[PDB]
């Protein structure tokens, strides 16, 4: 970046010490911290729980947030919409020295950055792994409630889980059982919004 | 402030599992916490129901779950297997049981009957 | 602090000085004079090439 | 063009290394 | 050698609308964690 | 750690109103939480 060949400049750069080494060390520390943050945020469960034997959740409908097994990427509908909403440039992530000198008339600044030593590194965890982690978390929180977080996952009907979560906020559980058909519908409508 | 001097209900804030106690220790330019946690183990399957009809009204458990060992129904607490006889003292009543879904026929015992 | 009043506390100052208060010169004990005569008073000077 | 990374265990263990060339194919060569 | 990292061991939960798992025993565990509190204090004499 | 894997009593920590459940989703360089909350309505006066 500073010299760009021109061996005289490289020789004259030696009298300035190890500034470049310090810069590289700081950048490497930041790069390591990014992956550490990602792993801390997402990698919290040891078991990759698979989807249960399929749709018996007391009338609740979780098809929107559950992963789609048909698409090549195991994302959900909401996750797909979120990925589509955020825009990113250079959706190949790789540019070798066979398309950087080509018919591009200096319209892309990716080559302008790359020709000056600026490089972008890939994250350790690809989105296809974050999707699996999220699917495992959803399966755990749907099938076993909060038990899987504190240890081994224990199965429990979803209606009873709703009843105990209602009890947790100071409301008697019976109120759920007398109004379940309402609540589920409301939930569906809510997610539909 | 939160874990050593009291008990915290926050999940995974101080160790994995339910939190009981913590002990602090010094270290060069740092502190070390030893957290004591309670972890369930040796789980078993059981058949459960939301409530029970005895006189035509729905009986809900005051605390715990309704389980069955195969032929008889009992009420037990959450994190430990402590079966007990279904009783009017550990259950309450709310409305008819035509609305509750999945309710199971059974008999509710009353300790007041033997004395009379 | 660049002020005429100082509040209560502790402050840092400059390093301790340790003045040398002595000058020492050490040179090789050469007593001869440099070739000033037979170099600047050379009768013939070589050509530039 | 193309950053280079060196992958190695502890030198107290072994002298073998691996080389990772970034943002390039292997088929296009300039790789060794 | 080079390989794709393993997210974790695969597992599944036998879910049904009338089955519940109840623990029958317990264990007491002790876990250690470490947190930095401070670092060394330094001073520099600019003129020297 | 607190909202997805359990139930939080902290007020307004995860959405407005009483907290029931949360669902996480991925996003480009980020996470999205869907919080389910219980909100009372249709209040009436009474003498106490
Ligand atoms: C849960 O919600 C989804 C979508 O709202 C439902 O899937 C729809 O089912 C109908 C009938 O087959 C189809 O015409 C739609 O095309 C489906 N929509 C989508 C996005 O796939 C699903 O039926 C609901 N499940 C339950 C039990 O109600
Ligand atoms: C389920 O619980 C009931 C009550 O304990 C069991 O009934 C008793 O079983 C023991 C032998 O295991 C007998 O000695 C008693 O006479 C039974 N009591 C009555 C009133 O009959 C029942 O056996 C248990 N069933 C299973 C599969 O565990
Ligand atoms: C619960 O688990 C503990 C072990 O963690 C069991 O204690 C052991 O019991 C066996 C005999 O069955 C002994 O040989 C071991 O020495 C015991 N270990 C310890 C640390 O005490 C305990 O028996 C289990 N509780 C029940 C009811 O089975
Ligand atoms: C409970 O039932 C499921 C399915 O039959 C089984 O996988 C599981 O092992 C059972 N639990 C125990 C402790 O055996
Ligand atoms: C549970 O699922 C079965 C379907 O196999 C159904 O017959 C039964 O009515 C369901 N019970 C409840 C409480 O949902
Ligand atoms: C439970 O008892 C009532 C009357 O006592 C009866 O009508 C009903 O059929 C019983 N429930 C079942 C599943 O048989
Ligand atoms: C060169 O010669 C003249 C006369 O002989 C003398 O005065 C002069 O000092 C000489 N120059 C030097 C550097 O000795
Ligand atoms: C290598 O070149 C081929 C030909 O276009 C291309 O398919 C491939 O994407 C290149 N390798 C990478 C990692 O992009
Ligand atoms: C309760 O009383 C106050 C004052 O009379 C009134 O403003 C309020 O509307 C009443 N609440 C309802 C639900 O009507």
């Amino acid at each position: 970046y500073i010299c760009g060949d021109s061996t005289e400049c490289s020789n004259l750069l030696l009298q300035y010490g190890s500034f470049c080494t310090q810069l590289n060390r700081a950048l490497t520390g930041i790069a390591v911290e990014q992956d550490k943050n990602t792993q801390e945020v997402f990698a919290q469960v040891k078991q990759i729980y698979k989807t249960p034997p399929i749709k018996d959740f007391g009338g609740f409908n979780f098809s929107q947030i559950l992963p789609d097994p048909s698409k090549p990427s195991k994302r959900s509908f909401i996750e797909d919409l979120l990925f589509n909403k955020v825009t990113l440039a250079d959706a190949g992530f790789i540019k070798q020295y066979g398309d950087c000198l080509g018919d591009i008339a200096a319209r892309d600044l990716i080559c302008a950055q790359k020709f000056n030593g600026l490089t972008v590194l890939p994250p350790l965890l690809t989105d296809e792994m974050i999707a699996q982690y999220t699917s495992a978390l959803l399966a755990g929180t749907i099938t076993s409630g909060w038990t899987f977080g504190a240890g081994a996952a224990l199965q429990i009907p979803f209606a009873m889980q709703m009843a105990y979560r209602f009890n947790g906020i100071g409301v008697t559980q019976n109120v759920l059982y007398e109004n379940q058909k309402l609540i589920a519908n409301q939930f569906n409508s809510a997610i539909g919004k | 402030s939160e874990c050593v001097l009291g008990q915290s209900k926050r999940v995974d804030f101080c160790g994995k599992g339910y939190h009981l106690m913590s002990f602090p220790q010094s270290a060069p330019h740092g502190v070390v916490f030893l957290h004591v946690t309670y972890v369930p183990a040796q789980e078993k399957n059981f058949t459960t129901a939301p409530a029970i009809c005895h006189d035509g009204k729905a009986h809900f458990p005051r605390e715990g779950v309704f389980v069955s060992n195969g032929t008889h129904w009992f009420v037990t607490q959450r994190n430990f297997y402590e079966p007990q006889i279904i009783t009017t003292d550990n259950t309450f009543v709310s409305g008819n049981c035509d609305v509750v879904i999945g309710i199971v026929n059974n008999t509710v015992y009353d300790p007041l009957q033997p004395e009379l | 602090l660049k002020s005429f009043t100082v509040e209560k506390g502790i402050y840092q100052t400059s390093n301790f000085r340790v003045q040398p208060t002595e000058s020492i010169v050490r040179f090789p004990n050469i007593t001869n004079l440099c070739p000033f005569g037979e170099v600047f008073n050379a009768t013939r000077f070589a050509s530039v090439y | 063009f193309g950053g280079v990374s060196v992958i190695t265990p502890g030198t107290n263990t072994s002298n073998q290394v691996a080389v990772l060339y970034q943002d390039v194919n292997c088929t296009e060569v300039p790789v060794a | 050698i080079a390989y794709t990292m393993s997210l974790g061991a695969e597992n599944s939960v036998a879910y049904s609308n009338n089955s519940i798992a109840i623990p029958t025993n317990f264990t007491i565990s002790v876990t250690t964690e470490i947190l930095p509190v401070s670092m060394t204090k330094t001073s520099v004499d600019c003129t020297m």
